[PDB]
């Protein structure tokens, strides 16, 4: 009986509220920071990290708050748009959200006084996330419970709809290959569509079900990672459509999963919600156990940094950030 | 007496990846192949045990049915109730031909026996009757053994039971006629025509006593006397042979005395035309039924012409001199059809007979020959076979619309498409018993191999890749098409004479007759029997009943001007939310618009002619309504044993569920084609056919009742359409665990047998929930008398209405979410409450729970309270709930709610107290002070504000942050901090403590 040493969190930043949703920013904004997003009950928080690894003038972490957005409503998930730059010569805040009253909110700002947001409506049923599905950023794509995959714009206009057989859990664009979208079914059945046929290419299948997410890797544009149920999934294409590796992540129900977006071997996935403190695991596709397992005792939301070998995960007005040792 | 005129066939969906394990068995009789022998058309029958009507009786709901081609036969045990293991046998007498009716089941108070009779054998088995195989009533439903199971071990090869047909006098060449039966002292008779034109009789001994097989010949002769059909009746110690013969005569033979005893000539019942007399009868067919009651027998005679067919029943009557004559009952007459099999039951007086049209197509119907004042068959409807042509919409994939319509339930057999797999890959290799999963993998592949392989340059346009991904899939569909209309040939009909179970024995798969109701009836019946409907029957007012048939006439003028885009207009509005009415008046205004043959001015005449309109929409409303009050009352856990097992194999759960489907497709056509018409009644209505009130009421309360029918039955069809999904083990294991937190999970895990099989939600929550009330409703319908015998027509009419009462998903006890809750189905979940709610009005909190339990599993806490907090403070319930989530982390959040708790405590002031006594521990802990001091304030408790600050102090001391205990103001209370510290510290010691500094 080994008892599993919950890893404590390397870095850890305290907030005014819980943090329902956590995203870093995988693109370039032009600072030497990389910024965050995350959504409480009632806000959404944009921030900007430096750690030590990238600056010996930081000393642990330094987390400034650029922008505070009233939400109104719980955010659920958090799309960042590529236009995003803090450039002084013209800084640019773009983000999409998902709430709870199944609306999609498109936020704007230039980190001065000038902030706009826009409520796209059309859902009937609850948003489970939501991407941009643009190279340009021109389009926002989004699935839910109304068992939908939409294309909106950014007027509000919905420009395609594919009919899913079940819930949309988790969308995502593909990284490199443009007009592929890859959609994630709570049945365990992975679809990718072409945005310019508005066809379905390919369709991936879990063995093991619900399917609660879904994640590209940037590094191996073949390799698809899920979880469903309590174990990790890991397919690679063009091979089969069969899961390459399948072994178990938490003892009770994984939820989110997420590509390291350093290392293409790496990926954490995080423990439900639930009866226990929600685990996070940390993964090597080498090892058959979990590097690190860090216990956030409350926590919603998975993101990866894009340089760094390091993840948030938001918990209880806290935000507990782990380092991989590479 | 209801008059259950039409029949509807029901699919016994074989949905089993595993062929039922068909234990192969080869029998070499000693006889030489005969290359060039005349080859059998493939035939198929049925048996019936007897007692099977009984409740009690081990043969409920028991039959065995067997198909037979050109050396092989292939019998099947099935049970209703229980699903039977080993319950298959192939039988392979090689070199020998199986004769078209050759197989015939006799059954004795201790064993069944199979008598099979081939083209130069005649065998015969012994297996185990089902009474005798089970001493003991304490026996698990999982392992009761068909009995097949022990074919493996008769002798074959003995010589009493298998015997080879001598060449002289031997038996006539291409002749199918032949019957088989046990004596009354157990011999096994075989008999068949004679190349002399007489009957030849093969007598085996009795299976324990040794003796030698005795052949007798029968003889009154060319080939004008040889029979056609031979059928017998055994009277008390001898065996009444009856032979129809090719000379149209009808002729009595004893088998006992060795004479024939009564030569009836056929064509005297037969509008007789000079020419029939100088053809052979190659095409008429001999049955005979013994109302033991009554000692009557009854023989339903059938007579083919070239120009008409003819029905002939005749009663047997014999004189006091042992002469014995054909009574004429009725005689009917037939279409040009080419009759396949008829039987006739004595306990409904039905002649049931299938035919084959002029388009090869299967025709099913049956008669009253004694009530028969009309001539007119009742018809049967028979699914009809998979469109040619499948329409693809220019938003929906080729791959996704071909996958769904293939692997629909009720459209393609597992052998049509694993046959299409073994020609598309050319190739020999052995194809195992793939799963459905695997198999729609294997389709999927192989397809796309064929695409891949058929895209010959790189850059293909999309329109181009599309146009070769639909004529690929089209080139699979229709190969799998001719296969499952290979495999959907009629062989045979077999009625049940007791419980009224009429079966279609079909080459490749099993279909039950259901009873159809009087709504699907008259909108499905042809328009040239329509005008024919005893108006009796359909209400006590002769006018409501002739406006109610005036109406279905035009609801059926406007669906059969309903083109394919229209339907999939209304089909795509329900999937998507829209307003069917809208909808139905945009379909209307199409119509209106193609007009072409001026079927609208038909339908305002037809109209005209009924007098009260509304109140046929009232009715057909009414009856095609299941919304129940809540008066379901709950069971009480005293039901009897031996009810727990009826009608749950997957067999009965198929079929019912199968009839749930095809009554929800039915009345959704219906509705529609009513929305159709009330929109139409509404453009109509100005010009004064209908008053202003009557249109007030169709426009407020008819046409919104109607789009909610409509809804509620695409809603029950998409259920019944959609399939779930297989769920591994340790998920289930670890939802019952998560629920046992919610205590939703009172039954027992009783090993949830693994469900290999495909089955739609519907089936699954027939199999879970819907069968354990089905003791219930039969105890409540006056079923206290357990001698009533079981009525297939009854009980599957009511099994059907109730479970389309649960299906209406208005059931109070609620248990489709709270399992798909339970699963990690979720999904269907989620879509099931969503397309729900707006129109049913009962289990709306219960449909909230089960949603707010999606949404907590989602990871959507809050919608998770408003749901929970509609499906019921119960508010401060469920914020409690968080609260204490919250505060297991360790606490700005625990505040905040508790501050809206505070707000919405209206009941639980204890749990108030009990939070914040957590969150000034939490913040003092912490080292915050005057947080947990305010948190202590808060506390509505009598006295923690004093145990709270001795804590406080304590701890502060040993923080040592004495200046600021210095610097804090002490209450009112001053004198009383002062003196606790005091106390305490003067009754400790001094070594250990400095609180006197």
């Amino acid at each position: 009986m080994k008892q599993d040493s919950a890893s404590n969190a390397t870095y850890t930043v305290d907030c005014e509220d819980y943090v329902h949703v956590v995203e870093f920013n995988p693109f370039d904004s032009g600072e030497a920071g990389s910024l965050l997003a995350y959504g409480g009950i009632s806000y959404v928080v944009i921030a900007s990290c430096r750690f030590q690894e990238e600056d010996s003038t930081v000393e642990g972490i330094e987390f400034k708050t650029l922008k505070t957005f009233h939400h109104g409503e719980r955010v659920v998930a958090i799309a960042w748009s590529p236009e995003t730059r803090c450039d002084a010569l013209l800084p640019l805040l773009r983000f999409a959200t998902a709430a709870g009253d199944k609306k999609i909110r498109i936020f704007t700002s230039d980190f001065q006084d000038k902030n706009e947001y826009k409520v796209i409506e059309g859902h009937s049923g609850y948003i489970n996330d939501l991407v941009f599905c643009s190279p340009e950023g021109t389009d926002i794509a989004s699935v839910g419970d109304d068992h939908t995959c939409r294309i909106w714009d950014l007027d509000g206009k919905q420009i395609a709809m594919f009919i899913l057989r079940s819930p949309g859990m988790s969308v995502a664009w593909h990284p490199e290959g443009a007009f592929k979208l890859m959609v994630a079914e709570k049945t365990g059945t992975i679809r990718f569509y072409d945005l310019t046929t508005h066809q379905a290419i390919l369709s991936l299948e879990s063995v093991q079900v619900p399917l609660m997410s879904a994640d590209w890797c940037v590094r191996n544009t073949l390799r698809i990672g899920a979880v469903a149920g309590n174990d990790w999934i890991i397919w690679e294409m063009p091979r089969s459509s069969y899961p390459q590796d399948n072994k178990p992540a938490h003892a009770d129900r994984a939820r989110m999963f997420r590509w390291s977006k350093c290392n293409e071997n790496v990926f954490a996935t995080t423990g439900y919600p639930g009866k226990m403190k929600s685990q996070i695991a940390i993964h090597h596709l080498a090892h058959p156990q979990p590097i690190l397992i860090g216990t956030a005792p409350v926590g919603s939301g998975l993101s990866w940094h894009r340089r760094l070998p390091l993840c948030v995960v938001g918990g209880y007005r806290k935000l507990f950030f782990w380092l991989t040792e590479m | 007496v209801n008059l259950e005129r039409s029949y509807m066939e029901l699919i016994g969906a074989e949905r089993e990846t595993s062929r039922r394990n068909f234990r192969d068995l080869s029998l070499r009789p000693d006889v030489n192949l005969v290359i060039g022998g005349p080859k059998y058309a493939d035939c198929a029958g049925g048996y019936c045990y007897s007692e099977s009507s009984s409740l009690l009786s081990a043969t409920r709901n028991r039959f065995l049915h067997w198909t037979s081609y050109a050396d092989t036969l292939e019998l099947v045990e099935i049970s209703l109730d229980i699903n039977l293991v080993n319950n298959a046998v192939r039988l392979r007498i090689l070199n020998c031909s199986i004769l078209p009716g050759g197989v015939h089941i006799c059954e004795t108070p201790n064993n069944i026996v199979v008598l099979i009779l081939t083209n130069q054998t005649v065998h015969r088995l012994i297996l185990p009757h089902p009474s005798r195989m089970y001493r003991s009533e304490i026996i698990s439903d999982s392992h009761i053994q068909s009995i097949f199971t022990d074919i493996g071990k008769t002798n074959f090869h003995d010589p009493s039971n298998t015997y080879v047909i001598p060449a002289i006098p031997g038996r006539a060449p291409n002749t199918t006629a032949s019957t088989a039966w046990l004596s009354s002292d157990g011999e096994a008779l075989f008999a068949l025509p004679s190349i002399s034109g007489g009957i030849l009789v093969i007598k085996m001994p009795p299976h324990d006593m040794e003796g030698l097989v005795t052949i007798a010949e029968l003889k009154q002769q060319g080939p004008a006397h040889l029979p056609v059909s031979l059928a017998v009746h055994t009277l008390d110690h001898d065996s009444y042979l009856f032979a129809l013969c090719q000379d149209h005569k009808l002729r009595m033979w004893s088998y006992k005395d060795q004479m024939c005893l009564m030569v009836a000539d056929m064509l005297e019942y037969v509008p007789v035309s000079k020419d029939i007399r100088q053809t052979a009868g190659t095409g008429h067919k001999l049955r005979l039924a013994f109302s033991e009651t009554l000692g009557i027998l009854y023989l339903g005679v059938y007579l083919h012409t070239p120009k008409q067919g003819q029905f002939c029943v005749f009663q047997l009557m014999c004189a006091e001199s042992n002469r014995y004559s054909l009574d004429h009952i009725s005689s009917i007459f037939t279409n040009q059809e080419t009759l396949i099999d008829f039987t006739f039951t004595l306990t409904s007086m039905d002649i049931w007979a299938l035919w084959l049209d002029d388009d090869n197509q299967t025709v099913v119907k049956h008669i009253n020959f004694e009530e028969n004042q009309a001539g007119q068959w009742n018809p049967v409807f028979v699914n009809p076979l998979p469109e040619d042509d499948l329409a693809i919409s220019d938003e929906q994939e080729p791959q996704e619309a071909y996958l769904e319509c293939l692997f629909a339930p009720g459209r393609f057999t597992i052998a049509a498409v694993q046959k299409a797999i073994q020609i598309l890959r050319k190739g020999s290799g052995r194809v195992l018993d793939l799963s459905w999963e695997e198999l729609r993998k294997d389709v999927t592949l192989t397809v796309e191999n064929e695409i891949q392989n058929a895209v010959i340059d790189y850059d293909v346009s999309q329109e181009e890749f599309r146009q070769i991904n639909i004529e690929n899939w089209c080139k699979f569909y229709t190969c799998c098409l001719q296969y499952q209309e290979t495999l959907s040939r009629p062989l045979a009909l077999l009625v049940h004479p007791d419980t009224n179970m009429v079966c279609l024995l079909r080459k490749g798969f099993l279909s039950f007759l259901a009873p159809c109701s009087l709504v699907e009836h008259l909108y499905l019946v042809p328009a040239e029997h329509l005008l024919t409907v005893d108006e009796s029957v359909i209400s006590d007012d002769i006018d409501a009943a002739s406006d109610i048939v005036n109406l279905i006439q035009c609801l059926r003028m406007i669906a059969d001007y309903i083109s394919e885009d229209m339907a999939y207009l209304m089909e795509s509005a329900c999937c998507h939310l829209q307003s069917p009415e809208r909808v139905a008046e945009q379909i209307l205004e199409d119509l209106i618009a193609n007009d072409i043959d001026n079927i609208m001015e038909n339908i305002q005449n037809k109209l005209q002619d009924t007098r009260n309109p509304i109140r046929a929409i009232g009715f057909l409303l009414q009856n095609m309504d299941y919304e129940t009050n809540a008066d379901m009352e709950q069971p009480q856990p005293n039901t009897r044993l031996n009810l727990s097992t009826l009608y749950g194999s997957i067999t009965a759960s198929s079929v019912v569920c199968q009839a749930i489907c095809k009554i929800s497709a039915t009345r959704f056509l219906i509705c529609r084609d009513l929305l159709i018409l009330q929109h139409l009644l509404l453009r109509l209505g100005d010009m004064a056919l209908i008053g202003a009130g009557q249109l007030l009421h169709s426009q407020q309360e008819l046409i919104p009742r109607a789009a909610q029918l409509l809804l509620s039955y695409y809603m029950i069809r998409w259920g019944s359409q959609c399939l779930a999904c297989a769920v591994p083990v340790d998920i289930l294991e670890s939802n019952l665990q998560h629920l046992s937190v919610l205590e939703l999970s009172d039954s027992q895990v009783e090993k949830r047998r693994y469900t290999s099989g495909i089955q739609t939600i519907v089936e699954l929550f027939f199999e879970d929930v819907a069968r354990k009330h089905f003791p219930h409703v039969f105890i409540q319908s006056g079923a206290s008398q357990l001698q009533e015998p079981l009525n297939w027509s009854d009980l599957i009419k009511r099994i059907t209405n109730y479970l389309l009462q649960l299906l209406w998903p208005s059931n109070p006890n609620f248990q489709f979410a709270e399992c798909l809750m339970r699963n990690c189905q979720y999904t269907q979940l989620q879509e099931y409450v969503r397309l729900l709610l707006p129109w049913c009005q009962v289990n709306v909190g219960s449909c909230h729970f089960m949603l707010a339990q999606c949404y907590l599993v989602a990871g959507e806490g809050h919608k998770a309270l408003d749901c929970f907090s509609q499906a019921a403070s119960p508010r401060l319930q469920y914020y409690n709930r968080v609260l204490r989530l919250l505060e297991d982390v360790g606490p700005e959040l625990v505040i905040q709610l508790a501050t809206i708790a505070i707000g919405e405590a209206s009941d639980d002031w204890r749990s108030q107290a009990a939070l914040r006594t957590r969150i000034f521990k939490h913040h003092l802990d912490m080292g915050h002070n005057n947080q947990a001091y305010d948190a202590l304030t808060q506390i509505p408790d009598p006295s923690r504000q004093l145990d709270c600050l001795r804590q406080l102090v304590v701890v502060l001391c040993e923080r040592s942050q004495l200046q600021d205990l210095v610097e804090f103001p002490y209450v009112n209370l001053h004198n009383e901090v002062v003196g606790i510290i005091e106390s305490r510290a003067r009754a400790v010691d001094l070594m250990t403590h400095n609180y006197y500094e």
